[PDB]
RNA sequence: AAACUUUCAACAACGGAUCUCUUGGUUCUCGCAUCGAUGAAGAACGCAGCGAAAUGCGAUACGUAAUGUGAAUUGCAGAAUUCCGUGAAUCAUCGAAUCUUUGAACGCACAUUGCGCCCCUUGGUAUUCCAGGGGGCAUGCCUGUUUGAGCGUCAUUU
RNA sequence: UAUCUAGCGAAACCACAGCCAAGGGAACGGGCUUGGCAGAAUCAGCGGGGAAAGAAGACCCUGUUGAGCUUGACUCUAGUU
RNA sequence: UGGAGGUCAGUGACGAAGCCUAGACCGUAAGGUCGGGUCGAACGGCCUCUAGUGCAGAUCUUGGUGGUAGUAGCAAAUAUUCAAAUGAGAACUUUGAAGACUGAAGUGGGGAAAGGUUCCACGUCAACAGCAGUUGGACGUGGGUUAGUCGAUCCUAAGAGAUGGGGAAGCUCCGUUUCAAAGGCCUGAUUUUAUGCAGGCCACCAUCGAAAGGGAAUCCGGUUAAGAUUCCGGAACCUGGA
RNA sequence: CGAAUUUGGGUAUAGGGGCGAAAGACUAAUCGAACCAUCUAGUAGCUGGUUCCUGCCGAAGUUUCCCUCAGGAUAGCAGAA
RNA sequence: UUGACCUCAAAUCAGGUAGGAGUACCCGCUGAACUUAAGCAUAUCAAUAAGCGGAGGAAAAGAAACCAACCGGGAUUGCCUUAGUAACGGCGAGUGAAGCGGCAAAAGCUCAAAUUUGAAAUCUGGUACCUUCGGUGCCCGAGUUGUAAUUUGGAGAGGGCAACUUUGGGGCCGUUCCUUGUCUAUGUUCCUUGGAACAGGACGUCAUAGAGGGUGAGAAUCCCGUGUGGCGAGGAGUGCGGUUCUUUGUAAAGUGCCUUCGAAGAGUCGAGUUGUUUGGGAAUGCAGCUCUAAGUGGGUGGUAAAUUCCAUCUAAAGCUAAAUAUUGGCGAGAGACCGAUAGCGAACAAGUACAGUGAUGGAAAGAUGAAAAGAACUUUGAAAAGAGAGUGAAAAAGUACGUGAAAUUGUUGAAAGGGAAGGGCAUUUGAUCAGACAUGGUGUUUUGUAUU
């Protein structure tokens, strides 16, 4: 189904620029379309990925789970949410890594630089 | 061209208790001393060096191809090979099928899938949908991760949409009544492909 | 945090040298200071300060110059464009165009004519 | 090393052939790219024709005297009769041959018709006028068999 | 009868085969034309809060400036509502700079971190000595500029 | 020193192996045939045998395989005349 | 057997592939199927296509492992012993007591070449020290090499080697003073002045090549975990400089 | 065992070249021509090896020629169609 | 005495250029042998490897001193063909082009030698200015032993005779275009398995998107991305309707008829000889030496040489894009390729480690797991470690980590054994195991009566 001469569909091509990525293929564009509940509402849709929001973990043994993002660990290719921890066999308490897009966003983390997108867009909330 | 060449191996000759085979010479590697250059030494060069200068095409006599072509058309309208080849025929009225050139007009892939549904040729579809499976083996890494059967085979006589609209139908392929490729016609030099003609396409064979 | 170019390139020449200084003075006193305990991340972001004031002082010396010369031949090569030997020792625009009185008064009679077939 | 009622053969392969052995895997490469020299050139010269006007000629040798093919350039006795200079000719796409002669008349008058022909059948733009676009033809092989 | 070679619906070793995986190679094709005396390629020595290697960099040294994006980096730390912003970042760009010792390698020399000469400074109350800071000093050529040379020659005879 | 002990701990070699006599066999057998016989596990020695090990015999011959050296061998050649 | 086209809308995390199994069945056989165990992500049947497609050997290659075998052996350089301490642990480490040896062309005290941190201190014993180890030239972490006088530097030696020039298609070769237009310091001048301008002598011809050759000049006492003719305290000398 | 002595460092001579009080000695465990890479997977009538099953058929060591005699061609013998 | 000119020099004089690297392709020079010839010397390998000099994105070649012999083509290059042919070869082994034809691409030209002589009209540099890939002053110069304009063989120049065309550099809308940005579709709904759903099933949506990848297992719809289009930033671009920037002054070139002329490259061509080379054979090219021209001349016309013609081109001077080459560089897209003893030597801190004085030689080494959750804690031990415990879906995943073969080894246990063992047929003994009267006289007397 592709039709430029400019995309690759190979494989190994795809993987390395994959592990190998700079922020251009740092994941996905790593700002992308959000969840249920700002989408369905408001229809003006977009805006981009921060730390700071809120999320629910739609997959997994901690799906169903909220919680805040503690870090954006792009070298991990995941994200650390606060209270999702395994607990140590001495006590400590470890952040368990998960995947993004395991994830809907439920509450934003707003800027200008987003509200820059929304006049970008288009948007009027 | 240069591998397994890359060294100066030599021989010991004789005397020294080991094969005559040519061996690293040096000292301090562990590769020192090791057998090199033979297609049954570790690291040599292998038998017969493959070249890129294999005959990779082969030409057939232009006629031979038409010939075939054409038992290929005319292994569609015959319903044993069509069942034969696996191509899920059992719903569709009559064989050859061939519809009102409207379907060459046709313009979004809702009513592609609308038009197979009609014509009774969506049970193919499943098929397509359902026969996909890792390939089994080192293709799977050559970019030929995934398997799956053939669809029918839609033929008209104009592209007004019919190839836009169909692309993204799995299975499925459009061509031109003026190319009519036996690749697609015979897949796998099976005959007896599934065809669904145009009414365009179909007056355009005589 | 770190000392801005955009700032530097409001301040003269003696400001510059005298932030230089006490700059270096900060950077020598962290170095002693860098022996008695084990980490101490504040010298990297002096030695960069002392690197953006270094930055923005060649930066007006340099440009000082560059209008200093200006409107005449005979630029300093370090002033001069860098681009690559090659293209340093190419023919220039105006000589690569040159042509002779001859080929020039060919050229105008008989320019390459736009025309079409039409039948 | 010679043994039954075979042909003799002569396989030139005693130097190191196999370095100089070039595959044309870039056949439909080639093609590709010719085409699209094709398609660009033409833009450029929006509508001029793509080539130039080129002569009817006999061939050579005796084995070819009954067949006659596209030369090279117009003679320039040819252009003079048909009422035109070299210097022009060249200008709007009428390939000259200053070394080839007329030595027989019907060539002579073949050439001549042919360069009427071309007159006849194309515009010439002038050079501060409007620019009326007349549909480009990329062949005035084609239109002037 | 034991102790002392074989087989195990048997476990344990030794060892790293097999299987499955692949940010690598190989081959094909397509497009482009750009190293260096404005000092290249290459080498040496250094540079990070915590580096040996490897990557990057040059005493402004894992980097400065300009630009874009817009919250990281992440092994541990450490400036933090640095975060609704001339703004994070081992991020992308990348045009402006820095660019040690060298190397065609250029003051002479080089197994020396050797030895000079010229200019302007500062200091030792010094055109000459020493030290410091900053500038410089290669060949072969080319074009032009001055200064000449040669009874090679012309005017021109104190 | 060997020996015995505590620790440490190789290598050569090895188709499989290991008692004879005669026979016949590639004409000198550990094995095959016919006889003699034949009882675990072993230690120190030992030099009969294993046609023992060590090396694709260096002698000899063959190869249309060399090389060093020599000459009125064949073909040339620096130099010199 | 690897891969390819087609098909079985085939098998599969409710367990694919692989592996083990004196369990079964089938085939004369190559092999195929299956039970049981192990296992974790892919893989088969059939019609065809294709090849880097089948091993017991090649003194085959690479890798791994046996018997030999707890065997050969660990015997040159006279030689160790007692006690204590330190340590789970002492034939081997430290301390004391003995006994011995090198016996001043040393088993002593320094250096050259080479090494490169082995120096020294502190912890420390997995590996290495063919027994051992608490010890170590081992391991880990640090400290340490202080010059006007000691050397290099300077000088030339056999000899290397630019320029001038001549060969050489050319990388380059010869050549080293050759058939070259190859040279400082005093009140010259000494106020657009430092060469705007008559102030002498030449007959120099590169440069590299000695840490043992030639050379300007330093000694004593003290000092350190390790440096010292260098540090310190006294006492000198040489060279340059108004 | 006071010298044709022994010896350190510097220097010179480099492979058909050097050096040799001469042994074909020595020239980095290499010398009757060093070592390194490449030509080069050099050629070999010679030695060794050459990987699944079953079924059917089934030999030759002889002729002639060849610097032929451990090899070829040829005819014969054999298979297949 | 004072100024030149010629030649030569000098200056850390003013401003520049060359050198090295890489070198796949390209242009030259230099140059082997192994090998083949069943020996070997010519030959072949090979006008190759190695060596040296010099470039560009292409290079070289190139607009005929060509090919031809025809009813003539018409620069060069490359492909197909000519052709394993003509030809060369101990005429052995072997080697071996070109013309024509088809096509790809096609583009042309310009110096020397001429009669500016009513005007060196020409050019560098220095200073000055300006709207700085340059223009205009002015000045020193260079240059008449010749720098401009004009002509180049296809022509041209002088002179006499007509009612014929053009006065713009980079912009900006824009346009193969170069580097780039951004926006643009649809389930994570419900049950089963599992640690994880990305598997199975049910129900959907979009599709010009059912490429590819990632995410705790096989995911169009979780995401991108993909597909279509949209909107923006900067750049070598006159190709065009216009250009904020004149609307050029007594000039530029083209054509017809008629007269006179019409230069056209020298130690070069050409000849001998030598060597080498070529398919070129009484000599294909090139080079050394010797000889050395000419102007209806010269070259060529593939057998050496007189004589007569004929056909063609115009040397000894020069530029030129494209088609063509490309195992290097940069950037991309792929494959019936390999899959860690394979594929490059290197999938990894690989030209690293290590060896050699040096030239140079040159490895081995990929996988816990979804996540480190990397084993807290208790007891034995000096300790390493053990035994528990704990984490994990699995410690039959514990970093000496996926699976974990074989050799070899400790060796459930069984058995055998008087100088090997192993094997074949046969039975015995021991151990171990597959296959069988389960529903079919009654169309059915019991038996959880359509389960017989």
């Amino acid at each position: 189904a592709k039709q430029s001469l400019d995309v690759s569909s190979d494989r190994r091509k795809a993987r390395k620029a994959y592990f190998t990525a700079p922020s251009s293929q740092r994941r996905v564009l790593l700002s992308a379309p959000l969840s249920k509940e700002l989408r369905a509402q408001y229809g003006i849709k977009a805006l981009p990925i921060r730390r700071d929001d809120e999320v629910l973990v739609v997959r997994g043994s901690k799906k169903g789970q909220e919680g805040k993002i503690s870090s954006v660990y792009r070298l991990k290719f995941a994200v650390q949410v606060d209270k999702v921890t395994k607990e140590k066999v001495n006590g400590a308490s470890v952040p368990i890594n998960l995947h993004p897009s395991k994830l809907v966003i439920t509450k934003l983390h707003l800027d200008k630089d987003r509200k820059a997108l929304i006049q970008r867009k288009g948007g009027k909330l | 061209e240069k591998a397994g060449h890359q060294t100066s191996a030599e021989s010991w000759g004789t005397g020294r208790a080991v094969a005559r085979i040519p061996r690293v010479g040096g000292g301090g590697t562990g590769r020192s001393g090791q057998g090199a250059f033979g297609n049954m030494c570790r690291g040599g060069r292998m038998f017969a060096p493959t070249k890129t200068w294999r005959k990779w095409n082969v030409k057939v006599n232009h006629n031979e191809k038409r010939y075939a072509t054409a038992s290929a058309i005319a292994a569609t309208a015959v319903a044993s090979l069509v069942l034969a080849r696996g191509h899920r025929v059992e719903k569709i009225p009559e064989i050859p099928l061939v519809v009102s050139t409207d379907l060459e007009s046709i313009q979004k892939t809702k009513e592609a899938v609308a038009a197979l549904k009609a014509v009774g040729a969506h049970s193919d579809l499943l098929k397509v949908l359902k026969s996909k499976k890792l390939r089994a083996g080192k293709g799977k890494y050559r970019n030929r991760r995934w398997t799956q059967r053939r669809g029918p085979l839609v033929v008209y006589a104009e592209d007004n949409g019919i190839v836009k609209a169909l692309r993204n139908v799995p299975g499925v392929e459009t061509a031109n009544v003026a190319s009519l490729n036996l690749l697609q016609l015979a897949p796998g030099a099976h005959l007896g492909r599934f065809v669904i003609w145009t009414e365009a396409a179909f007056t355009k064979l005589d | 945090a770190g000392v801005k170019a955009y700032e530097l390139r409001t301040k003269s020449k003696e400001q510059l040298a005298s932030q230089l200084v006490d700059l270096k003075k900060e950077l020598a006193e962290l170095k002693v200071q860098k022996l008695s305990r084990p980490s101490l991340p504040k010298i990297k972001t002096v030695r960069k300060s002392i690197a953006c004031v270094l930055t923005v002082i060649n930066e007006q010396q340099r440009e000082a110059v560059r209008q200093l010369y200006k409107g005449k031949k005979y630029q300093p090569k370090d002033l001069r464009a860098k681009k690559t030997r090659a293209l340093r020792r190419a023919l220039t625009k105006f000589e690569a165009s040159q042509v002779t009185e001859k080929q020039r008064k060919k050229q105008i009679a008989f320019p390459q004519r736009k025309y079409a077939i039409k039948a | 090393a010679i043994s039954k009622n075979l042909p003799i053969l002569k396989n030139h392969f005693r130097k190191h052939w196999q370095e100089r052995v070039k595959v044309h895997f870039d056949q439909a490469g080639k093609k590709v790219s010719r085409r699209n020299a094709r398609a660009t050139r033409a833009a450029k010269i929006a509508p001029r024709p793509l080539d130039l006007l080129r002569p009817v000629v006999r061939a050579p040798t005796v084995k070819y005297n009954r067949k006659v093919r596209a030369g090279r350039g117009f003679t320039l006795a040819e252009v003079k009769a048909a009422g035109l200079t070299a210097a022009y000719a060249r200008t709007i796409g009428i390939a000259v041959d200053h070394r080839r002669q007329n030595r027989n008349q019907e060539i002579f008058d073949a050439n001549v018709q042919r360069l009427k022909e071309y007159q006849s059948k194309i515009i010439v733009f002038p050079r501060n006028g409007k620019a009326p676009e007349a549909e480009q033809v990329l062949s005035a092989a084609a239109t002037f068999p």
